């Protein structure tokens, strides 16, 4: 019910050819290409596209689709110019970006991260310490819960980082935490958890899209 | 039968009822005593409709209209042909069907 | 003979938030759209504008048919008929009621912000009645000058003595936008680029361009340069006043370039008696 | 009887509402004393129809006339008869049911 | 007289109705020279008539010639029998009553 | 000889709204349709043109048939016959009157906006209070260079010399279109391809395109550039000028394309002292 | 020998509302219909290209029998006798004394209508009478199509009177005069800017409609695969086909051009080397 303030959610209306359902270095890459000053940036995240599944592990752009971006309000003019209208590639389609909107980060007491990456912890118990830990570092106080299946199995997700010829793996899970409340709940929000933020993982928000990635 | 009626004539429900929502929450914009016009939200919505040049307008503007027509039922059953609908097809025969369904949407209220 | 006075005035850089777009939840948004380069631009309209020019009619105690109370925030109306004859806005600004109408010699487009809009982006607390709740909303803002294009028909005007007031109002603009533009922002010209000519073409549409897209300072454009050296635009007809002076004359072979005998004054006052002199001078007042 | 007859029958009732929906309005645009159309209207709505070509423009037109014409019942009460009939058939055999309507309208005024 | 003669005898005063209100127009259309011709129209009405070769372009010819006959005051009086008539009936009879409501047309004194 | 002046004509750069399709509703709905390769384009009709050319005429004191009123808003006929011998307008423009019949010399084609219209959508709120039919509206806007194509048949005047007074006119053309209070466009040529030869054949209809679908940068499509070079369009016959000239000028391997034996001339009005010589000496004047 | 000189020649790119129909209501509608895939394309009428080249013929000097006035927008025929030995006009296309030398000819031009390379859409542009006032005769709407042309014709040679006269008809074709239409607002260029001609003596053509379109709704236009096919798989004789204008750009883009048939036909870039070559090669032919 707290409106955090300092950070907003720049939202760019996306329209293109169908995309990897994994863009990460995708979607990064291209944005650095148009955006030199986005590799230097520290405290920013790039939300996962909103979109329906289509086959193989594409995603399908939809007029609901968007990119949007975690970026504290005074950083934006070291951007803004750079995105708004202007227009990246992925592959060999290009994708349009028009005049960006401000959305408020909102409070919640239950809040989803889809995806996030610790390194050198990958099965659950480490994992769930991991968070704890940096939970600790934070200041903050709540419950952790890993998103599941249909058959009750921890989530995981895979990052496939194209950097020269290799191809890298880099592997997280996905959890869902509460009993936050609305000052440390945007406290996460802003910071979020783990690495690789702009990378298209480890960012929060509303517990909807937790049981909406439940869902499928 | 022959299921693309049956999206067809889904598609008009879903209509009719997101124009509900948006007559509904246009009546909350109003105030005082002076009467809440209800012909002239169909014309303005005729006109808007009408306002359109072809793919990004009237594909944007319908789906604001299907997003403001607020918690949509049939919507909610029918995302996903619903959304694969509105991909494809002509967005004339859309402009037609949304015409229709407009045409149609009385006697709810 | 037909008498036209086209011109292009550019602002002052400050902090700017006027004619904002449709307010759409808590955000109030700047009138923004494409420009050169493809970039996005902060656009003011030009009814604002014209707006803030009838103000000053009104305010320098000018006889103008429409009335701003100032107070209740209503328009009034002297005569219900118009009479360009002894009004100086139906003179001026024309008429419709819908001679029921009348054009107007006054000719405007909107101002464009000499620099892409950054997307800069401030925090305000606005009061609510909800046990004194604060709720935060956006407003934008844009640290830019901006420019604007009118043109004046001379002839047009029932009285050929209004022009003379019409260009001191455009020097001493009034306050734009009221009480939607947060930030004072003058709207009052820095550097001018006038032209009392006889023909329909102008070439001094949008003459000034940034050297840097973030940058305090103008230049004008290498176009409006090339055409004023070809021999498009004639040197005794160009008259160039203010800030941007001052950058021309330390340009290289300035006294050899045929901008040198355009009529070039650094303080804009005197520009502008020079120009008021020569307009009454051609009209014979 | 037989149903096809009857969702042609209450078709061309659809199509007369909509015209006096439409006179109806452009009774109210004129003013004055200038003598309001009765019969140019209607040789204006034939010259419209005629206008016509493929599947696309004449469905858009209908569909427009359709709801300019505003509130009407018969259209309220069967939708999904009309809905179809509209959508499927051919274009030509609709203006033809159009035209007759237009012909048989003007009892009611 | 059965309900199929009537409806015959009241398409034969619709189509005559009709050929008044066409021949009406081109008379004040062509109210220069001597005096509009009267004959030639009826040759041009066969004419027409006789080169419709199929009941799509039959019947839209009718309709069209219909309205723009104008008021058809005996169409006024009988929507659903002559619409169904029409509809229904093959092109050819319809062609056959059409001509024979020509042959049997008495212009105005 | 048969002689056809043909010719593209470039406008400036700026925002417009001069040619608007049936307005009813919130929108003033701009002149839009499609074009090359498939996008939404602002048109602005031939028809407004011509008529801006016919008041160009009438405001030069040439004697015309029909007179704008300005006052009035309406069109009077000096004589209810026309006579294309004496009334320039008749013998321009042509006549019908339903010889009562005339061709007119001027065929002009439709003006295309150079760059495809995206938004740019105008707020047309009427102050404060009294929400009537006059309160909140749209005004659509495009920010674009419009360009046109026009072909003169010289040999279908009944004066010879009254091509003179078109191309002056093509020059300075007065106010194109309506939303001038607040969208004040001018539609005087920047950039000009004329053709001064006597052959039905042009091919140079719409010979501009942009670099970048949201720029104002122009440049002569290659398949102008690639017409001059294989060997059709003689260069001779060939007038360029403008702010294309620059950018022809800068192009590699300028000198030795055949494009540089055109006539070239970066200030319009030299171009056009030069064209009006040659059409003088071929026609006798 | 008996030679055919067959050929489809696509216009220029614009604004075009060159044929019309019946005056229906306030808006003049174009000349349309079917043509492919069930779109509805714009037609332009072969009457309307035929009175172009008359009108061509007669303002390059020349005898026609038929003189247009110009200036009362009449006909006059100078001998009410028709002479096709003499006049121009009447060898190429013939005529047709119903009312009641042979009275009748078969002409030695044959046209087809041309055809929008473009499905027509929308595009209906508001008209309006101006002024404060208004009547009746104030508010009209004109359609237009922004598209190129595509027409195909034939030519007997043999059966002309005068075997030289199919050179003014090539030149007519080239520098073809306004085609009849709303010119006043809507100035469309009709000369070509690519041809496929083809020079033979047998009575196949298999070149009828060469053109067709990329992405529906642009300008570009390139040739058709179907008369590529034909041109590769032996059929249609290279050395015939004269091919010129802006498709030869695009022609010579292509892969494996070099290898192909099709690089072994007269191909020019410039329309006038192209027509000037043809004409050398008729002339040989015809015995001129």
């Amino acid at each position: 019910l707290i409106q955090s303030e300092e950070y907003v959610d720049l939202t760019f209306k996306l329209r293109g050819a169908p995309i990897p359902l994994d863009n990460g270095y995708l979607t990064y890459a291209a944005l650095s290409r148009i955006c030199p000053p986005l590799h230097e940036l520290k405290s920013i995240g790039i939300h996962p596209i909103a979109g329906i599944p289509t086959r193989n592990n594409l995603l399908e752009l939809t007029a609901q689709s968007r990119l949007k971006i975690r970026i504290y309000h005074q950083q934006i003019p070291l951007i803004y110019p750079y995105l708004a209208g202007q227009a990246f590639h992925i592959g060999q389609n290009f994708y349009q970006l028009d005049i960006p909107d401000y959305k408020p980060l909102i409070s919640s007491e239950s809040v989803y991260s889809r995806l996030v990456i610790i390194k050198g912890f990958q099965d659950s118990t480490n994992f769930i310490e991991a968070v704890q830990r940096q939970m600790d570092n934070l200041g903050i106080q709540g419950k952790i819960e890993l998103l599941t299946r249909q058959d009750g199995t921890p989530q995981r997700r895979q990052l496939t980082i194209n950097k020269e010829g290799k191809q890298f793996k880099v592997r997280g899970f996905g959890v869902k935490i509460s009993e936050l409340n609305p000052e440390d709940s945007l406290t996460l929000q802003e910071q979020g958890i783990g690495g690789k933020r702009k990378m298209m993982c480890g960012i929060f928000v509303p517990a909807t899209r937790s049981k909406e990635e439940e869902e499928t | 039968n022959s299921e693309e009626d049956k999206q067809y004539l889904i598609f008009i429900k879903v209509f009719q009822q997101a124009m509900k929502g948006n007559f509904a929450k246009i009546y909350a914009k109003t105030e005082e005593g002076k009467d809440p016009p209800i012909k002239k939200k169909v014309e303005r919505l005729r006109a808007e409709l009408n306002y359109c040049y072809d793919e990004l307008s009237f594909k944007e503007y319908l789906s604001d209209f299907l997003v403001r027509g607020g918690l949509n039922k049939y919507f909610n059953e029918h995302q996903e042909e619903i959304a694969l609908l509105i991909k494809k097809s002509p967005w004339q025969e859309i402009r037609i069907w949304s015409l229709l369904a407009i045409a149609s949407y009385k006697p709810k209220d | 003979p037909n008498y036209y006075l086209y011109g292009t005035v550019l602002t002052r850089y400050g902090l700017a938030s006027l004619n904002h777009d449709i307010r759409r939840g808590n955000k109030t948004i700047l009138q923004k759209g494409y420009w050169n380069n493809g970039k996005i631009h902060s656009f003011v309209g030009s009814s604002a504008i014209r707006w803030a020019l009838r103000f000053y009619l009104q305010k320098q105690g000018y006889l103008v048919n429409r009335v701003w109370d100032e107070e209740e925030h209503i328009n009034r109306l002297t005569s219900e008929d118009f009479d360009p004859e002894k009004f100086y806005d139906d003179d001026i600004f024309g008429f419709a009621l819908l001679p029921n109408q009348r054009m107007g010699a006054l000719g405007m487009n909107m101002a464009v912000s000499l620099t892409p809009y950054d997307g800069a982006v401030k925090l305000g607390a606005k009061s609510g009645r909800e046990k004194d709740s604060t709720s935060l909303h956006f407003t934008e803002y844009h640290a830019t000058r901006y420019q604007y294009y009118f043109g004046i028909d001379a002839t047009h005007l029932k009285d050929f003595s209004r022009i003379l007031p019409m260009i001191d109002g455009i020097m001493n603009l009034p306050k734009v936008g009221g009480s939607s533009n947060i930030f004072n922002y003058p709207f009052c010209p820095d550097s001018l680029v006038f032209q009392w000519t006889n023909h329909f073409a102008s070439y001094i549409s949008y003459c000034f361009e940034y050297c840097d897209p973030k940058s305090k300072e103008a230049k004008l454009s290498q176009e409006f340069i090339d055409e004023v050296e070809c021999g498009q635009i004639d040197p005794s007809k160009l008259w160039i006043g203010g800030t941007i002076v001052k950058d021309l004359q330390q340009l290289d072979n300035f006294e050899s370039s045929p901008l040198n005998k355009a009529h070039i004054y650094r303080n804009r006052n005197e520009m502008i008696e020079a120009l008021k002199t020569v307009i009454k001078r051609d009209l014979g007042l």
